[PDB]
C-alpha cells in the first residue's frame, strides 16, 4: 500500500 | 499576467499545462517546484488549482498574483492522453464512500475513510478524494489501489465560510461536487490546500 506523507 | 496596457491585463490560459516556478515563504529560499494546473476557479479566476509533483494534496493558488510565485514558466510538455483501464469501474466509484490502506513506517496497516468525489480534471486516470481525519483535497491514481485490493468501496458557492479554531479562519466555497451535491471545496485565507466538506 502507499505511504503517508505530510501537509 | 501581461499589462496589455492602462486598465488591462491579459494571461495565457494554462488549464491543462505543466508549469514549473519557484517559490519563496517569508526569508527562506526559493524552493523549486513542477506541477499540473487542473483548473481554473469560476468564481474566482485568479485561482488555480495544481497537481504538484511528489505532493498528494491539490494545492489552491493565484499563480499569476502571488508574490511568493517567481519565474513561473509553463512548459511545452503535454500530459498524455489516458483512457482510464476500467471505465466502469472509475465512473461507479464517484461519490462513493471507501476504505483506503495506507502503509506506515515498516508495514503496519493504516486504513483510512474516504470518499472518492470525482475523476481528476486533465489527469484522467487520477481521482479526486477526501478522508474523514483528512479534510482536504487529495489526488491519487485509484485503481492501482483497487487492483492491488488496497480499496474498498461502500448552491452554496460563492459564499463565504468561517471556521473557529481561538481563532477564525475565513474562506470560501469555490466548488461544488457534482455525484455529491452537499459537498463544498473550500479555500481559506493563507492557507493552500483545498478543505472539503458538506454543508448541509
Ligand atoms: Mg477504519
Amino acid at each position: 500500500a502507499r505511504t503517508k506523507q505530510t501537509a | 499576467s501581461s499589462h496589455h496596457h492602462h486598465h488591462h491585463g491579459s494571461r495565457r490560459n494554462i488549464v491543462g499545462c505543466r508549469i514549473q516556478h519557484g517559490w519563496k515563504e517569508g526569508n527562506g529560499p526559493v524552493t523549486q517546484w513542477k506541477g499540473t494546473v487542473l483548473d481554473q476557479v469560476p468564481v474566482n479566476p485568479s485561482l488555480y488549482l495544481i497537481k504538484y509533483d511528489g505532493f498528494d494534496c491539490v494545492y489552491g493558488l493565484e499563480l499569476n498574483k502571488d508574490e511568493r510565485v517567481s519565474a513561473l514558466e509553463v512548459l511545452p510538455d503535454r500530459v498524455a492522453t489516458s483512457r482510464i483501464s476500467d471505465a466502469h469501474l472509475a465512473d461507479t466509484m464517484i461519490g462513493k464512500a471507501v476504505e483506503h490502506m495506507f502503509e506506515t513506517e515498516d508495514g503496519s496497516k493504516d486504513e483510512w475513510r474516504g470518499m472518492v468525489l470525482a475523476r481528476a480534471p486533465v489527469m484522467n486516470t487520477w481521482f479526486y478524494i477526501t478522508y474523514e481525519k483528512d479534510p482536504v483535497l487529495y489526488m491519487y491514481q485509484l485503481l492501482d489501489d483497487y487492483k492491488e485490493g488496497d480499496l474498498r468501496i461502500m448552491s452554496l458557492v460563492g459564499k463565504q465560510v468561517e471556521y473557529a479554531k481561538g481563532s477564525k479562519r475565513t474562506g470560501m466555497v469555490i466548488h461544488q461536487v457534482e455525484a455529491k451535491p452537499s459537498v463544498y471545496f473550500i479555500k481559506f485565507d493563507d492557507d493552500f490546500h483545498i478543505y472539503v466538506y458538506d454543508l448541509v
